[PDB]
Protein backbone atom coordinates (compact mmCIF):
# COMPACT_ATOMS: atom_id res chain seq x y z
CA UNK A 1 0.00 0.00 0.00
CA UNK A 2 1.62 3.22 -1.26
CA UNK A 3 0.21 6.75 -1.10
CA UNK A 4 0.92 9.78 -3.29
CA UNK A 5 1.76 12.98 -1.40
CA UNK A 6 2.34 16.64 -2.19
CA UNK A 7 6.05 17.41 -2.51
CA UNK A 8 7.01 21.00 -1.63
CA UNK A 9 10.57 20.72 -0.30
CA UNK A 10 14.20 21.02 -1.49
CA UNK A 11 14.52 17.23 -1.14
CA UNK A 12 11.75 16.78 -3.73
CA UNK A 13 12.42 15.44 -7.23
CA UNK A 14 9.15 16.50 -8.81
CA UNK A 15 5.86 17.93 -7.55
CA UNK A 16 4.65 14.69 -5.91
CA UNK A 17 6.13 11.59 -4.30
CA UNK A 18 4.97 8.13 -3.27
CA UNK A 19 5.50 6.78 0.22
CA UNK A 20 4.00 4.97 3.18
CA UNK A 21 2.43 8.19 4.49
CA UNK A 22 2.34 11.94 3.88
CA UNK A 23 4.10 14.54 6.03
CA UNK A 24 4.01 18.27 6.72
CA UNK A 25 6.89 19.36 8.95
CA UNK A 26 7.53 22.85 10.37
CA UNK A 27 11.02 23.13 11.86
CA UNK A 28 12.65 26.05 13.69
CA UNK A 29 16.23 25.87 14.89
CA UNK A 30 16.88 27.82 18.08
CA UNK A 31 18.72 30.60 16.25
CA UNK A 32 17.37 30.55 12.70
CA UNK A 33 14.16 31.30 10.83
CA UNK A 34 11.55 28.50 10.66
CA UNK A 35 11.07 26.34 7.56
CA UNK A 36 8.23 24.12 6.33
CA UNK A 37 8.55 20.96 4.21
CA UNK A 38 5.96 18.69 2.59
CA UNK A 39 6.73 15.20 1.35
CA UNK A 40 6.52 11.45 1.84
CA UNK A 41 7.60 9.38 4.82
CA UNK A 42 8.75 5.77 4.88
CA UNK A 43 11.22 5.07 7.72
CA UNK A 44 10.48 6.67 11.11
CA UNK A 45 6.79 6.49 12.02
CA UNK A 46 7.65 7.51 15.60
CA UNK A 47 7.94 11.16 14.53
CA UNK A 48 4.20 11.20 13.81
CA UNK A 49 3.41 10.25 17.42
CA UNK A 50 5.48 13.07 18.92
CA UNK A 51 3.93 16.06 20.63
CA UNK A 52 4.59 19.42 18.93
CA UNK A 53 7.22 21.58 20.60
CA UNK A 54 8.44 25.14 20.09
CA UNK A 55 10.95 23.78 17.54
CA UNK A 56 9.25 21.08 15.43
CA UNK A 57 5.70 20.28 14.28
CA UNK A 58 5.70 16.89 12.53
CA UNK A 59 2.28 16.12 11.02
CA UNK A 60 1.32 12.92 9.18
CA UNK A 61 -1.69 11.59 7.29
CA UNK A 62 -2.48 8.44 5.32
CA UNK A 63 -4.69 9.67 2.46
CA UNK A 64 -3.90 10.49 -1.16
CA UNK A 65 -2.66 14.11 -1.33
CA UNK A 66 -3.84 14.67 2.25
CA UNK A 67 -0.85 16.91 3.04
CA UNK A 68 -1.71 19.54 0.43
CA UNK A 69 -3.62 22.33 2.20
CA UNK A 70 -3.18 21.56 5.92
CA UNK A 71 -1.83 24.39 8.08
CA UNK A 72 0.41 24.10 11.14
CA UNK A 73 1.59 26.49 13.86
CA UNK A 74 4.54 26.89 16.21
CA UNK A 75 4.43 28.51 19.65
CA UNK A 76 6.98 29.34 22.33
CA UNK A 77 4.40 29.27 25.15
CA UNK B 1 39.96 17.73 19.82
CA UNK B 2 40.03 14.24 18.29
CA UNK B 3 37.29 11.79 17.32
CA UNK B 4 36.01 10.23 20.55
CA UNK B 5 32.84 9.27 22.42
CA UNK B 6 31.24 11.87 24.69
CA UNK B 7 28.36 11.64 27.15
CA UNK B 8 24.97 12.92 26.01
CA UNK B 9 21.81 12.56 28.11
CA UNK B 10 18.58 12.63 26.09
CA UNK B 11 15.42 13.62 27.97
CA UNK B 12 12.44 12.63 25.82
CA UNK B 13 10.43 15.56 27.21
CA UNK B 14 12.87 17.91 25.44
CA UNK B 15 12.08 16.48 21.98
CA UNK B 16 8.35 15.95 22.54
CA UNK B 17 8.55 12.15 22.63
CA UNK B 18 7.19 12.03 26.19
CA UNK B 19 3.70 11.76 24.67
CA UNK B 20 4.21 8.17 23.46
CA UNK B 21 7.35 6.99 25.30
CA UNK B 22 6.32 5.62 28.70
CA UNK B 23 9.73 4.52 30.03
CA UNK B 24 12.50 5.45 30.30
CA UNK B 25 11.99 9.19 30.76
CA UNK B 26 15.64 9.81 29.86
CA UNK B 27 18.64 7.70 28.90
CA UNK B 28 22.31 7.89 27.91
CA UNK B 29 22.84 8.11 24.13
CA UNK B 30 26.45 9.08 23.50
CA UNK B 31 27.87 11.50 20.92
CA UNK B 32 30.92 11.39 18.64
CA UNK B 33 32.90 14.63 18.98
CA UNK B 34 36.31 15.64 17.68
CA UNK B 35 38.11 15.96 14.38
CA UNK B 36 39.72 13.49 11.97
CA UNK B 37 43.30 14.75 11.68
CA UNK B 38 45.98 12.90 9.73
CA UNK B 39 47.48 10.54 10.70
CA UNK B 40 44.23 8.74 11.56
CA UNK B 41 44.48 6.43 14.58
CA UNK B 42 43.76 2.70 14.50
CA UNK B 43 40.96 2.81 17.09
CA UNK B 44 39.19 5.21 14.71
CA UNK B 45 39.29 2.40 12.11
CA UNK B 46 39.42 4.65 9.01
CA UNK B 47 38.34 3.31 5.64
CA UNK B 48 40.42 3.50 2.47
CA UNK B 49 38.20 6.26 1.07
CA UNK B 50 38.62 8.26 4.29
CA UNK B 51 42.41 8.14 3.91
CA UNK B 52 42.29 9.10 0.22
CA UNK B 53 39.88 11.99 0.83
CA UNK B 54 42.06 13.16 3.73
CA UNK B 55 45.23 13.15 1.62
CA UNK B 56 43.41 14.93 -1.21
CA UNK B 57 42.03 17.43 1.32
CA UNK B 58 45.55 18.31 2.48
CA UNK B 59 46.41 19.66 -0.98
CA UNK B 60 43.03 21.31 -1.71
CA UNK B 61 41.56 22.30 1.68
CA UNK B 62 39.05 24.68 0.09
CA UNK B 63 37.80 22.22 -2.55
CA UNK B 64 37.84 18.97 -0.53
CA UNK B 65 36.92 18.49 3.12
CA UNK B 66 38.15 16.28 5.93
CA UNK B 67 36.63 13.00 7.05
CA UNK B 68 33.89 13.20 9.69
CA UNK B 69 33.66 11.62 13.15
CA UNK B 70 30.46 9.56 13.19
CA UNK B 71 29.04 6.61 15.14
CA UNK B 72 30.18 3.36 13.51
CA UNK B 73 28.22 0.96 15.75
CA UNK B 74 24.89 1.39 17.53
CA UNK B 75 23.52 -0.45 20.59
CA UNK B 76 19.84 -1.10 21.38
CA UNK B 77 17.91 -0.25 24.54
CA UNK B 78 14.67 -1.49 26.11
CA UNK B 79 11.69 0.87 25.86
CA UNK B 80 7.98 0.75 26.70
CA UNK B 81 5.79 2.97 24.53
CA UNK B 82 2.41 3.29 22.82
CA UNK B 83 2.01 2.79 19.07
CA UNK B 84 -0.31 4.63 16.67
CA UNK B 85 -3.41 2.90 18.04
CA UNK B 86 -2.28 3.43 21.65
CA UNK B 87 -1.44 -0.19 22.52
CA UNK B 88 1.27 -0.26 25.23
CA UNK B 89 4.14 -2.19 23.62
CA UNK B 90 7.45 -3.22 25.19
CA UNK B 91 10.46 -3.83 22.94
CA UNK B 92 13.53 -5.42 24.52
CA UNK B 93 15.87 -4.38 21.67
CA UNK B 94 14.92 -0.93 20.39
CA UNK B 95 17.83 -0.78 17.97
CA UNK B 96 19.93 2.21 16.98
CA UNK B 97 19.47 4.24 20.17
CA UNK B 98 22.99 4.40 21.67
CA UNK B 99 26.48 4.88 20.26
CA UNK B 100 28.75 1.86 20.72
CA UNK B 101 31.83 3.10 18.81
CA UNK B 102 32.99 6.15 16.86
CA UNK B 103 35.14 6.42 13.75
CA UNK B 104 36.21 8.54 10.81
CA UNK B 105 34.39 7.99 7.51
CA UNK C 1 -2.65 4.47 31.46
CA UNK C 2 -0.92 1.11 31.02
CA UNK C 3 -1.28 -1.80 33.46
CA UNK C 4 1.20 -2.38 36.26
CA UNK C 5 2.19 -5.75 34.77
CA UNK C 6 3.67 -4.12 31.67
CA UNK C 7 5.67 -1.78 33.91
CA UNK C 8 6.76 -4.67 36.13
CA UNK C 9 7.84 -6.67 33.08
CA UNK C 10 9.83 -3.61 31.96
CA UNK C 11 11.69 -3.32 35.27
CA UNK C 12 12.42 -7.06 35.11
CA UNK C 13 14.12 -6.81 31.70
CA UNK C 14 16.25 -3.72 32.32
CA UNK C 15 17.44 -4.53 35.86
CA UNK C 16 19.00 -7.94 35.22
CA UNK C 17 20.33 -6.97 31.76
CA UNK C 18 20.61 -10.73 31.19
CA UNK C 19 16.99 -11.97 31.00
CA UNK C 20 17.27 -12.41 27.21
CA UNK C 21 13.55 -13.16 26.68
CA UNK C 22 12.51 -15.47 23.87
CA UNK C 23 10.46 -12.77 22.12
CA UNK C 24 11.37 -9.09 21.77
CA UNK C 25 7.83 -7.72 21.27
CA UNK C 26 5.20 -7.70 24.03
CA UNK C 27 1.80 -6.03 23.62
CA UNK C 28 -1.09 -5.35 26.01
CA UNK C 29 -4.58 -5.11 24.49
CA UNK C 30 -7.45 -3.82 26.62
CA UNK C 31 -19.96 -13.06 30.96
CA UNK C 32 -18.58 -13.14 27.40
CA UNK C 33 -17.00 -10.14 25.66
CA UNK C 34 -14.31 -9.42 23.07
CA UNK C 35 -11.47 -7.07 22.17
CA UNK C 36 -10.02 -5.65 18.96
CA UNK C 37 -6.48 -6.98 18.50
CA UNK C 38 -4.06 -6.46 15.60
CA UNK C 39 -0.69 -8.19 15.25
CA UNK C 40 1.73 -7.19 12.46
CA UNK C 41 1.88 -9.11 9.20
CA UNK C 42 5.60 -9.91 8.93
CA UNK C 43 6.07 -10.90 12.58
CA UNK C 44 5.39 -14.36 14.00
CA UNK C 45 3.36 -14.72 17.19
CA UNK C 46 4.97 -16.60 20.09
CA UNK C 47 2.55 -16.69 23.03
CA UNK C 48 -0.81 -15.31 24.13
CA UNK C 49 -2.28 -15.08 27.63
CA UNK C 50 -5.78 -13.93 28.58
CA UNK C 51 -5.37 -11.93 31.79
CA UNK C 52 -5.99 -12.36 37.88
CA UNK C 53 -4.85 -15.62 36.25
CA UNK C 54 -3.05 -16.85 33.14
CA UNK C 55 -4.74 -18.72 30.28
CA UNK C 56 -2.70 -19.85 27.27
CA UNK C 57 -5.21 -18.86 24.59
CA UNK C 58 -2.55 -18.84 21.86
CA UNK C 59 -4.66 -20.98 19.49
CA UNK C 60 -7.47 -18.44 19.08
CA UNK C 61 -5.26 -15.35 18.69
CA UNK C 62 -3.69 -16.79 15.53
CA UNK C 63 -7.04 -16.21 13.78
CA UNK C 64 -9.13 -13.96 16.04
CA UNK C 65 -9.38 -7.04 30.81
CA UNK C 66 -5.75 -6.90 29.61
CA UNK C 67 -4.70 -9.73 27.30
CA UNK C 68 -0.93 -9.96 26.78
CA UNK C 69 0.58 -11.15 23.49
CA UNK C 70 4.18 -12.22 22.81
CA UNK C 71 5.54 -11.91 19.27
CA UNK C 72 8.80 -11.66 17.35
CA UNK C 73 9.99 -10.72 13.87
CA UNK D 1 23.33 22.35 0.19
CA UNK D 2 21.98 19.08 1.58
CA UNK D 3 23.58 15.68 2.14
CA UNK D 4 24.26 14.19 -1.29
CA UNK D 5 27.01 12.48 -3.26
CA UNK D 6 29.30 14.71 -5.34
CA UNK D 7 31.93 13.97 -7.96
CA UNK D 8 35.57 13.86 -6.84
CA UNK D 9 38.36 12.80 -9.20
CA UNK D 10 41.46 11.55 -7.38
CA UNK D 11 44.77 11.79 -9.26
CA UNK D 12 47.26 9.54 -7.47
CA UNK D 13 50.18 11.81 -8.43
CA UNK D 14 48.71 14.50 -6.15
CA UNK D 15 48.93 12.27 -3.06
CA UNK D 16 52.22 10.57 -3.95
CA UNK D 17 50.69 7.15 -4.66
CA UNK D 18 51.86 7.20 -8.29
CA UNK D 19 55.08 5.49 -7.17
CA UNK D 20 53.40 2.12 -6.51
CA UNK D 21 50.05 2.41 -8.33
CA UNK D 22 50.54 1.40 -11.97
CA UNK D 23 46.95 1.76 -13.21
CA UNK D 24 44.66 3.61 -13.08
CA UNK D 25 46.40 6.99 -13.00
CA UNK D 26 43.21 8.67 -11.75
CA UNK D 27 39.71 7.52 -10.87
CA UNK D 28 36.33 8.68 -9.57
CA UNK D 29 35.96 8.38 -5.79
CA UNK D 30 32.93 10.42 -4.82
CA UNK D 31 32.45 12.68 -1.80
CA UNK D 32 29.50 13.28 0.53
CA UNK D 33 28.85 17.02 0.85
CA UNK D 34 26.01 18.96 2.42
CA UNK D 35 24.39 19.26 5.81
CA UNK D 36 21.95 17.08 7.76
CA UNK D 37 19.05 19.45 8.45
CA UNK D 38 15.79 18.27 9.97
CA UNK D 39 13.70 16.83 8.50
CA UNK D 40 16.23 14.25 7.29
CA UNK D 41 15.32 12.74 3.94
CA UNK D 42 14.59 9.04 3.45
CA UNK D 43 17.27 8.55 0.78
CA UNK D 44 19.68 9.73 3.48
CA UNK D 45 18.52 6.69 5.51
CA UNK D 46 18.97 8.24 8.98
CA UNK D 47 19.37 6.03 12.03
CA UNK D 48 17.30 6.35 15.19
CA UNK D 49 20.27 7.97 16.95
CA UNK D 50 20.61 10.42 14.04
CA UNK D 51 16.99 11.51 14.54
CA UNK D 52 17.39 11.86 18.32
CA UNK D 53 20.60 13.90 18.16
CA UNK D 54 19.13 16.17 15.47
CA UNK D 55 16.02 17.00 17.49
CA UNK D 56 18.15 17.64 20.59
CA UNK D 57 20.49 19.77 18.46
CA UNK D 58 17.53 21.97 17.47
CA UNK D 59 17.10 22.96 21.12
CA UNK D 60 20.83 23.19 22.04
CA UNK D 61 22.71 24.10 18.84
CA UNK D 62 25.83 25.12 20.78
CA UNK D 63 26.00 22.06 23.06
CA UNK D 64 24.97 19.33 20.60
CA UNK D 65 25.79 19.14 16.90
CA UNK D 66 24.05 17.80 13.82
CA UNK D 67 24.59 14.41 12.25
CA UNK D 68 27.29 14.31 9.59
CA UNK D 69 26.96 13.46 5.90
CA UNK D 70 29.26 10.48 5.35
CA UNK D 71 29.64 7.56 2.92
CA UNK D 72 27.37 4.73 4.04
CA UNK D 73 28.40 2.17 1.39
CA UNK D 74 31.69 1.73 -0.46
CA UNK D 75 32.36 0.13 -3.85
CA UNK D 76 35.61 -1.55 -4.93
CA UNK D 77 37.71 -0.83 -8.01
CA UNK D 78 40.30 -2.79 -9.97
CA UNK D 79 43.91 -1.66 -9.56
CA UNK D 80 47.34 -2.88 -10.68
CA UNK D 81 50.16 -2.01 -8.30
CA UNK D 82 53.45 -3.15 -6.78
CA UNK D 83 53.58 -4.66 -3.30
CA UNK D 84 56.29 -4.21 -0.66
CA UNK D 85 58.70 -6.52 -2.51
CA UNK D 86 57.89 -4.98 -5.91
CA UNK D 87 55.83 -7.88 -7.32
CA UNK D 88 53.32 -6.53 -9.88
CA UNK D 89 49.96 -7.41 -8.33
CA UNK D 90 46.52 -7.00 -9.91
CA UNK D 91 43.47 -6.93 -7.64
CA UNK D 92 40.07 -7.04 -9.32
CA UNK D 93 38.19 -5.84 -6.20
CA UNK D 94 40.26 -3.31 -4.24
CA UNK D 95 37.57 -2.64 -1.65
CA UNK D 96 36.68 0.65 0.00
CA UNK D 97 37.85 2.94 -2.81
CA UNK D 98 34.63 4.54 -4.12
CA UNK D 99 31.48 5.89 -2.48
CA UNK D 100 28.33 3.93 -3.30
CA UNK D 101 25.89 5.87 -1.08
CA UNK D 102 25.80 8.81 1.32
CA UNK D 103 23.81 9.26 4.51
CA UNK D 104 23.52 11.06 7.82
CA UNK D 105 25.00 9.33 10.86
CA UNK E 1 54.61 -11.04 15.22
CA UNK E 2 54.66 -7.53 16.71
CA UNK E 3 57.52 -5.03 16.92
CA UNK E 4 58.27 -2.35 19.51
CA UNK E 5 58.36 1.23 18.24
CA UNK E 6 59.15 4.67 19.63
CA UNK E 7 55.96 6.52 20.61
CA UNK E 8 56.15 10.32 20.34
CA UNK E 9 52.60 11.37 19.45
CA UNK E 10 49.43 12.66 21.15
CA UNK E 11 47.80 9.23 20.70
CA UNK E 12 50.63 7.62 22.69
CA UNK E 13 50.13 6.22 26.20
CA UNK E 14 53.78 5.82 27.14
CA UNK E 15 57.11 6.12 25.33
CA UNK E 16 56.75 2.95 23.22
CA UNK E 17 54.03 0.87 21.59
CA UNK E 18 53.78 -2.55 19.96
CA UNK E 19 52.40 -3.02 16.46
CA UNK E 20 52.96 -4.69 13.12
CA UNK E 21 55.49 -2.05 12.03
CA UNK E 22 56.95 1.32 13.02
CA UNK E 23 56.05 4.65 11.42
CA UNK E 24 57.36 8.21 11.25
CA UNK E 25 54.90 10.64 9.63
CA UNK E 26 55.49 14.34 8.94
CA UNK E 27 52.30 16.28 8.14
CA UNK E 28 52.06 19.94 7.09
CA UNK E 29 48.69 21.64 6.82
CA UNK E 30 48.48 24.50 4.34
CA UNK E 31 48.18 27.08 7.13
CA UNK E 32 49.99 25.58 10.12
CA UNK E 33 53.52 24.52 10.97
CA UNK E 34 54.39 20.91 10.14
CA UNK E 35 54.16 18.22 12.80
CA UNK E 36 56.05 14.95 13.21
CA UNK E 37 54.68 11.78 14.81
CA UNK E 38 56.30 8.51 15.84
CA UNK E 39 54.28 5.41 16.62
CA UNK E 40 53.02 2.01 15.55
CA UNK E 41 51.18 1.11 12.37
CA UNK E 42 48.79 -1.78 11.83
CA UNK E 43 46.11 -1.16 9.17
CA UNK E 44 47.16 0.49 5.88
CA UNK E 45 50.63 -0.61 4.77
CA UNK E 46 49.97 0.94 1.34
CA UNK E 47 50.70 4.36 2.86
CA UNK E 48 54.30 3.19 3.36
CA UNK E 49 54.86 2.72 -0.38
CA UNK E 50 53.88 6.28 -1.29
CA UNK E 51 56.46 8.86 -2.30
CA UNK E 52 56.79 11.93 -0.03
CA UNK E 53 54.96 15.07 -1.16
CA UNK E 54 54.98 18.70 -0.02
CA UNK E 55 52.30 17.86 2.57
CA UNK E 56 53.03 14.41 4.05
CA UNK E 57 56.10 12.19 4.48
CA UNK E 58 55.00 8.73 5.65
CA UNK E 59 57.98 6.50 6.52
CA UNK E 60 57.81 2.90 7.74
CA UNK E 61 60.29 0.31 8.97
CA UNK E 62 60.12 -3.21 10.38
CA UNK E 63 62.98 -3.25 12.93
CA UNK E 64 62.98 -2.94 16.71
CA UNK E 65 62.84 0.79 17.59
CA UNK E 66 63.83 1.66 14.02
CA UNK E 67 61.70 4.83 14.19
CA UNK E 68 63.69 6.36 17.06
CA UNK E 69 66.18 8.86 15.63
CA UNK E 70 65.24 9.19 11.94
CA UNK E 71 64.46 12.69 10.64
CA UNK E 72 62.39 13.45 7.54
CA UNK E 73 62.03 16.27 5.02
CA UNK E 74 59.20 17.59 2.85
CA UNK E 75 58.85 18.43 -0.87
CA UNK F 1 58.69 -2.01 -15.36
CA UNK F 2 55.76 -4.43 -15.24
CA UNK F 3 55.11 -6.80 -18.15
CA UNK F 4 52.66 -5.68 -20.82
CA UNK F 5 50.73 -8.90 -20.16
CA UNK F 6 49.63 -7.57 -16.76
CA UNK F 7 48.53 -4.23 -18.23
CA UNK F 8 46.50 -5.92 -20.97
CA UNK F 9 45.03 -8.25 -18.34
CA UNK F 10 43.99 -5.16 -16.38
CA UNK F 11 42.32 -3.61 -19.43
CA UNK F 12 40.51 -6.91 -19.96
CA UNK F 13 39.31 -6.84 -16.34
CA UNK F 14 37.93 -3.30 -16.67
CA UNK F 15 36.09 -3.80 -19.97
CA UNK F 16 32.74 -5.56 -19.73
CA UNK F 17 33.10 -10.36 -17.04
CA UNK F 18 33.41 -11.60 -13.43
CA UNK F 19 36.87 -13.24 -13.39
CA UNK F 20 37.34 -16.43 -11.41
CA UNK F 21 40.74 -15.31 -10.05
CA UNK F 22 40.65 -12.44 -7.56
CA UNK F 23 44.43 -11.92 -7.28
CA UNK F 24 47.02 -12.03 -10.07
CA UNK F 25 50.77 -11.68 -9.44
CA UNK F 26 53.71 -11.51 -11.85
CA UNK F 27 57.11 -13.00 -10.99
CA UNK F 28 60.09 -12.27 -13.22
CA UNK F 29 63.13 -14.48 -13.80
CA UNK F 30 66.09 -14.24 -11.43
CA UNK F 31 68.84 -16.14 -13.28
CA UNK F 32 69.25 -18.45 -16.27
CA UNK F 33 71.95 -20.89 -17.38
CA UNK F 34 72.29 -22.20 -20.94
CA UNK F 35 73.49 -25.75 -21.61
CA UNK F 36 75.44 -26.86 -24.67
CA UNK F 37 74.27 -31.05 -28.50
CA UNK F 38 70.99 -32.70 -29.63
CA UNK F 39 68.84 -29.71 -28.64
CA UNK F 40 68.94 -26.43 -26.70
CA UNK F 41 68.41 -26.64 -22.93
CA UNK F 42 68.13 -23.88 -20.33
CA UNK F 43 67.68 -23.89 -16.55
CA UNK F 44 65.52 -21.06 -15.21
CA UNK F 45 65.46 -19.90 -11.58
CA UNK F 46 62.57 -17.93 -10.08
CA UNK F 47 61.39 -16.84 -6.62
CA UNK F 48 57.66 -17.56 -6.38
CA UNK F 49 56.06 -16.72 -3.03
CA UNK F 50 52.33 -16.72 -2.24
CA UNK F 51 50.54 -15.98 1.06
CA UNK F 52 49.50 -19.23 2.72
CA UNK F 53 45.87 -18.24 3.32
CA UNK F 54 45.31 -17.88 -0.43
CA UNK F 55 44.55 -20.87 -2.66
CA UNK F 56 46.17 -21.16 -6.08
CA UNK F 57 43.80 -21.52 -9.04
CA UNK F 58 46.17 -21.29 -12.02
CA UNK F 59 49.85 -20.76 -12.84
CA UNK F 60 51.22 -19.80 -16.25
CA UNK F 61 54.71 -19.66 -17.76
CA UNK F 62 55.29 -17.09 -20.50
CA UNK F 63 58.08 -17.75 -23.01
CA UNK F 64 59.14 -16.11 -26.28
CA UNK F 65 60.40 -18.41 -29.06
CA UNK F 66 61.85 -17.29 -32.41
CA UNK F 67 64.93 -17.70 -34.60
CA UNK F 68 67.28 -15.73 -36.83
CA UNK F 69 66.65 -15.35 -40.57
CA UNK F 70 62.88 -15.68 -40.37
CA UNK F 71 55.42 -20.70 -43.25
CA UNK F 72 52.94 -20.58 -40.35
CA UNK F 73 53.96 -24.16 -39.54
CA UNK F 74 57.61 -24.48 -38.44
CA UNK F 75 57.69 -27.56 -36.20
CA UNK F 76 59.09 -26.80 -32.75
CA UNK F 77 58.52 -28.12 -29.26
CA UNK F 78 59.12 -26.92 -25.70
CA UNK F 79 59.49 -29.47 -22.89
CA UNK F 80 59.66 -28.33 -19.26
CA UNK F 81 60.75 -30.26 -16.16
CA UNK F 82 60.62 -29.44 -12.45
CA UNK F 83 64.12 -29.67 -10.97
CA UNK F 84 64.57 -31.35 -7.57
CA UNK F 85 68.12 -32.67 -7.16
CA UNK F 86 71.26 -33.63 -9.05
CA UNK F 87 65.93 -35.68 -10.44
CA UNK F 88 63.47 -33.96 -12.79
CA UNK F 89 59.70 -34.26 -13.17
CA UNK F 90 57.67 -33.86 -16.35
CA UNK F 91 55.34 -30.86 -16.59
CA UNK F 92 54.29 -30.07 -20.20
CA UNK F 93 55.29 -30.63 -23.83
CA UNK F 94 53.96 -28.00 -26.25
CA UNK F 95 54.28 -27.98 -30.02
CA UNK F 96 55.38 -24.67 -31.54
CA UNK F 97 53.76 -23.42 -34.75
CA UNK F 98 55.01 -19.82 -35.09
CA UNK F 99 57.20 -17.24 -33.40
CA UNK F 100 55.93 -15.10 -30.53
CA UNK F 101 54.81 -15.55 -26.95
CA UNK F 102 53.54 -18.86 -25.56
CA UNK F 103 51.51 -19.67 -22.44
CA UNK F 104 52.31 -22.97 -20.72
CA UNK F 105 50.28 -24.11 -17.72
CA UNK F 106 52.46 -25.32 -14.84
CA UNK F 107 50.07 -25.12 -11.88
CA UNK F 108 51.25 -28.28 -10.12
CA UNK F 109 54.87 -27.14 -9.89
CA UNK F 110 53.93 -23.80 -8.31
CA UNK F 111 51.59 -25.52 -5.85
CA UNK F 112 54.52 -27.69 -4.74
CA UNK F 113 56.70 -24.57 -4.48
CA UNK F 114 54.25 -22.65 -2.29
CA UNK F 115 53.48 -25.56 0.08
CA UNK F 116 57.17 -26.50 0.23
CA UNK F 117 56.92 -29.64 2.32
CA UNK F 118 59.67 -31.57 0.50
CA UNK F 119 64.31 -27.84 -3.91
CA UNK F 120 62.03 -25.36 -5.67
CA UNK F 121 61.98 -22.25 -7.89
CA UNK F 122 63.97 -24.01 -10.63
CA UNK F 123 62.93 -25.62 -13.91
CA UNK F 124 64.70 -26.81 -17.06
CA UNK F 125 63.27 -25.94 -20.48
CA UNK F 126 64.41 -27.75 -23.64
CA UNK F 127 63.55 -26.56 -27.15
CA UNK F 128 63.85 -28.51 -30.41
CA UNK F 129 63.33 -27.61 -34.06
CA UNK F 130 62.51 -30.04 -36.86
CA UNK F 131 61.65 -28.67 -40.31
CA UNK F 132 63.76 -26.53 -42.66
CA UNK F 133 61.68 -23.33 -42.39
CA UNK F 134 63.91 -22.46 -39.40
CA UNK F 135 66.99 -24.52 -38.51
CA UNK F 136 67.40 -23.71 -34.80
CA UNK F 137 65.00 -21.89 -32.49
CA UNK F 138 65.10 -21.11 -28.78
CA UNK F 139 63.60 -18.97 -26.04
CA UNK F 140 64.79 -15.39 -25.53
CA UNK F 141 67.39 -15.56 -22.74
CA UNK F 142 69.33 -12.56 -21.34
CA UNK F 143 72.45 -11.76 -23.43
CA UNK F 144 64.58 -8.02 -23.95
CA UNK F 145 61.68 -10.49 -23.93
CA UNK F 146 62.69 -12.37 -20.81
CA UNK F 147 60.40 -15.09 -19.41
CA UNK F 148 58.21 -14.67 -16.35
CA UNK F 149 55.54 -16.40 -14.26
CA UNK F 150 51.90 -15.42 -13.75
CA UNK F 151 50.08 -16.85 -10.71
CA UNK F 152 46.30 -16.69 -10.31
CA UNK F 153 45.01 -16.99 -6.75
CA UNK F 154 41.91 -16.35 -4.64
CA UNK F 155 41.71 -15.10 -1.06
CA UNK F 156 39.69 -17.97 0.39
C1 LIG G 1 -9.40 -1.70 15.84
O1 LIG G 1 -10.21 -0.50 15.85
C2 LIG G 1 -9.74 0.54 14.98
C3 LIG G 1 -10.67 1.72 15.19
O2 LIG G 1 -11.22 1.72 16.50
C4 LIG G 1 -9.73 0.04 13.54
O3 LIG G 1 -9.21 1.06 12.69
C5 LIG G 1 -8.88 -1.22 13.43
O4 LIG G 1 -8.94 -1.73 12.10
C6 LIG G 1 -9.36 -2.28 14.42
N1 LIG G 1 -8.50 -3.45 14.36
C7 LIG G 1 -8.58 -4.37 13.40
C8 LIG G 1 -7.61 -5.52 13.50
O5 LIG G 1 -9.39 -4.29 12.48
C1 LIG H 1 63.69 -15.34 -2.54
O1 LIG H 1 62.95 -16.35 -1.83
C2 LIG H 1 63.25 -16.42 -0.43
C3 LIG H 1 62.48 -17.59 0.13
O2 LIG H 1 63.09 -18.82 -0.22
C4 LIG H 1 62.89 -15.09 0.23
O3 LIG H 1 63.22 -15.14 1.61
C5 LIG H 1 63.63 -13.95 -0.45
O4 LIG H 1 63.20 -12.71 0.10
C6 LIG H 1 63.38 -13.96 -1.96
N1 LIG H 1 64.18 -12.93 -2.61
C7 LIG H 1 63.91 -11.62 -2.54
C8 LIG H 1 64.85 -10.72 -3.28
O5 LIG H 1 62.95 -11.19 -1.90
Amino acid sequence: PLVTCTCESPHCKGPTCRGAWCTVVLVREEGRHPQEHRGCGNLHRELCRGRPTEFVNHYCCDSHLCNHNVSLVLEAT
Amino acid sequence: SHCQKTSLRVNFEDIGWDSWIIAPKEYEAYECKGGCFFPLADDVTPTKHAIVQTLVHLKFPTKVGKACCVPTKLSPISVLYKDDMGVPTLKYHYEGMSVAECGCR
Amino acid sequence: EPPQYMIDLYNRYTSDKSTTPASNIVRSFSHILLFNISIPRHEQITRAELRWETLEVSSAVKRWPFFVVFSND
